[PDB]
């Protein structure tokens, strides 16, 4: 890990690495890439709390492979919860 | 910066003015006092 981050294109290698079955959508793998890796959350002296994770919105016409993304991105996190407004075969957003 | 503040008495703590807000709504009930009660409606009327 430490060698291939020395690398001087690490970044760009990583943002290419990012769907490979989605083609020519590098600024949506750029976003995914930031969201994946994410930024630190920050409460300073306990009383102001800055949130440290980067949330993306895709908003796309149909047929712009926008669900492949999320697929690959379940495939990829730690801990990914698949949730759809529309369909009901998902987990639920709302606590119960 | 906070944190040198807070030693230096500017700026207090969270959880020791939590403990201080409840301090002061246990004990004090203040009244206004006869001759600050013309001066409230005098400036109330102005308004209206
Ligand atoms: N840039 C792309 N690269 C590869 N496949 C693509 C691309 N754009 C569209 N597709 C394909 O087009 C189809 C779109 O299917 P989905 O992504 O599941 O639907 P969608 O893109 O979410 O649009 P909806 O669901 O109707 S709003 C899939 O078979 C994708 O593989
Ligand atoms: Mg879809």
């Amino acid at each position: 890990f430490r060698k291939i981050s020395r690398d001087r294109g690490i970044i760009d290698k990583i943002i290419s690495s990012m769907a490979p079955s989605i083609y020519g959508h590098r600024d949506i793998k750029t976003a995914v890439a930031c969201s994946l890796f994410g930024g630190v959350p920050k409460n300073v002296n306990g009383k102001h709390s800055i949130r440290g994770d980067i949330n993306v919105l895709l908003l796309g016409d149909p047929g712009t492979a926008k669900s492949q993304i999320l697929k690959y991105v379940e495939k990829t996190a730690h801990r990914a919860v698949f949730a759809t407004g529309q369909g009901a075969s998902a987990v639920g957003l709302t606590a119960s | 910066m906070q944190n040198q503040q807070e030693e230096n008495g500017s700026e207090i703590s969270i959880e020791k003015m939590k403990r201080y807000i409840t301090y002061c709504r246990l004990k004090c009930a203040p009244r206004l006092s006869p001759q600050a009660a013309e001066k409230l409606s005098s400036n109330f009327v102005t308004i209206r």
